[PDB]
């Protein structure tokens, strides 16, 4: 079959080691990357906010919040995400590029609920979610992108957000 | 030209309510959140809540919401914080501050209202000059003072020569004795200045809307 | 709940060194930290927005950094005009915001002797009460002195109402005003009040006195 075929990198702008890298906010079994306060337009051009999710335990809910275009006036005018089918389709490193790949084929036993919580599990609804299996044998890393670097508000520019989900063997 | 103007003081009786005002000017009122911040005498900042003038949308820290009500009058670009059933714990300085859109930082802060909860009456201060009297100096410097005693409540504003004497000034924090406040201010000039040049401390007590000048004479 | 921790409560540098204040969050919040400066009796001033973004009118020697949990506001080549309390503020929990407990910045120079002065009462006498003997001990190091009062062979530890003070942009030298007050009929009794001291570490204090006329 087929589920898309694109190619991105960690950037598409500038910076490579000036990346603001932080861990996800982990509450019990919920690991959250919330970009609703990281991607607003700022004077120092486009920053890159890299949220690192490290899964070392069974049945972790990974939740990702991306500010919706138009949710506030202006600040998210040109916001777009990496994989449009973000829960079911992810990005994987191939040397220097990130290409699309089905998540269920990457990790066996992925429980993708079609209804996140009364809404459609898709970045169009602002939030995606997926639960990791009880057993993972090989370390697997996949990526998500919430890019607001195109949005221009004032004399500053928005930021590009990166989620790195590192599923460790557990 | 951005300005957030707050009254200097509000003396509230226990159990009474108080209306705090924050007059904004020099910017587009409807484009900014207006926050309210509480600071008890020698302590840290405590965020209380915010209000957006267009939709009257309010957000509070649920620990203090029960006593607070936020209000905006768009006609006069004025933000109001209503406080009910005040107790001694409610006495503090209350700043207003603004934040743009969803940029959640406070760029412009107000001057701050010192709120006092007491049943004592407002009392304007007595300003007594402090001159050396005899003790001078051949080629030294002369220190002049200004004793501001017996007032209530805080604060008191002290300038010298309507502000022309900025350096060599030491205004000391008020001390609470017998439920009255006492304050002293010190200035220092070389001997060739005084008594030759007239120095005067200006004392403003906003709680009583009282202003007094006191020339320092030999 | 997101909790902020600022350590330590008091930080002391030297005029020209590098200062850095720590703000730690209890959970990772990206770059949702903002820094403020509040000088004595002043309103807070925004220094750094979103962890590391400079503000319009802030000196270039103010820099912040950090992502996730540990945030640092740094001042390279610190002046004495920077003496104030520094608060961090988090916005990750928007629309709810909280501040750290603040870190105070003081400066310690070499030393310094207080310029002491004694004072009588003025038109307070015509009023009726009176008996206010204010004694200024301005500009000194270190942080604390030890003023004292005398009578006619002893001491009266009664209406001695002391008041310390913050720092200064040029002096960085603390000050104190002990205002020993008594009654306007008893002040006409002893008539030889001295304002002793004990600031600094050298032996032998500094004494200032006066007499009735």
């Amino acid at each position: 079959d087929l589920s898309y075929e694109t190619t991105e990198s960690g950037d598409t702008a500038v910076s490579e080691d000036s990346y603001d890298k932080y861990a996800s906010q982990n509450t019990n079994k919920e690991y959250v990357c919330d970009f609703t306060d990281q991607l607003k337009p700022t004077e120092s051009g486009p920053k890159v906010k890299k949220c690192e999710v490290k899964v070392n335990e069974p049945l972790i809910k990974v939740k990702i919040i991306c500010p919706l275009k138009g949710s506030v006036e202006k600040l998210y005018d040109n916001i777009e995400y990496v994989p449009k089918k973000s829960p079911y389709v992810v990005l994987t490193k191939e040397e220097t590029k990130l290409k699309e790949k089905l998540l269920s084929k990457l990790i066996y036993g992925l429980l993708i609920s079609p209804t996140v919580n009364e809404k459609e599990n898709n970045f169009k609804e602002g939030v995606i979610e997926f639960t990791l299996p009880p057993v993972v044998h090989k370390a697997t890393v996949f990526y998500f992108i919430c890019d607001n670097s195109k949005t221009e508000d004032d004399n500053k520019k928005g930021n590009r957000g990166i989620v790195e989900v590192y599923v460790e063997p557990y | 030209q951005v300005q957030l103007q707050q009254p200097g003081a509000e003396l509230v009786k226990p159990g009474a309510s108080v209306q705090l005002s924050c007059k904004a000017s020099g910017y587009t009122f409807t484009s900014y959140w207006m926050h309210w911040v509480k600071q008890r005498p020698g302590q840290g900042l405590e965020w209380i809540g915010m209000i957006h003038p267009t939709n009257d949308k309010t957000n509070f820290n649920e620990k203090l919401k029960s006593k607070v009500t936020l209000t905006v009058d768009k006609s006069s670009t004025t933000a109001y914080m209503q406080l009910s059933s005040l107790t001694s714990e409610d006495a503090a300085v209350y700043y207003c501050a603004r934040s743009l859109s969803a940029y959640w930082y406070f760029d412009v802060w107000g001057t701050g209202t010192t709120v006092t909860v007491s049943s004592a009456s407002t009392k304007p201060p007595s300003v007594y000059p402090l001159a050396p009297g005899s003790a001078a100096q051949t080629n030294s410097m002369v220190t002049l003072g200004c004793l501001v005693k017996g007032y209530f409540p805080e604060p008191v504003t002290v300038t010298w020569n309507s502000g022309s004497l900025s350096s060599g000034v030491h205004t000391f924090p008020a001390v609470l004795q017998s439920d009255l406040y006492t304050l002293s201010s010190s200035v220092t000039v070389p001997s060739s200045t005084w008594p030759s040049e007239t120095v005067t401390c200006n004392v403003a007590h906003p709680a009583s809307s009282t202003k007094v000048d006191k020339k320092i004479v030999p | 709940d997101i909790l902020l921790t600022q350590s330590p409560a008091i930080l002391s540098v030297s005029p020209g060194e590098r200062v850095s204040f720590s703000c730690r969050a209890s959970q990772s919040i990206g770059t949702s930290i903002h820094w403020y400066q509040q000088k004595t009796q002043g309103s807070p001033r925004l220094l750094i927005k979103y962890s590391s973004e400079s503000i319009s009118g802030i000196p270039s020697r103010f820099s912040g950094s950090g992502a996730g949990t540990d945030f640092t506001l740094s001042i390279n080549s610190v002046e004495s005009e920077d003496i104030a309390v520094f608060y961090c503020q988090q916005s990750y929990t928007w629309p709810i915001f909280t501040f750290g407990s603040g870190t105070k910045l003081e400066i310690k120079r070499a030393d310094a002797a207080p310029t002491v002065s004694i004072f009588p009462p003025s038109s307070e006498q015509l009023t009726s009460g009176g008996a206010s003997v204010v004694c200024f001990l301005n500009n000194f190091y270190p942080k604390d002195i030890n003023v004292k009062w005398k009578i006619d062979g002893s001491e009266r530890q009664n209406g001695v109402l002391n008041s310390w003070t913050d720092q200064d942009s040029k002096d960085s030298t603390y000050s104190m005003s002990s205002t020993l007050t008594l009654t306007k009929d008893e002040y006409e009794r002893h008539n030889s009040y001295t304002c002793e001291a004990t600031h600094k570490t050298s032996t032998s204090p500094i004494v200032k006195s006066f007499n009735r006329n």
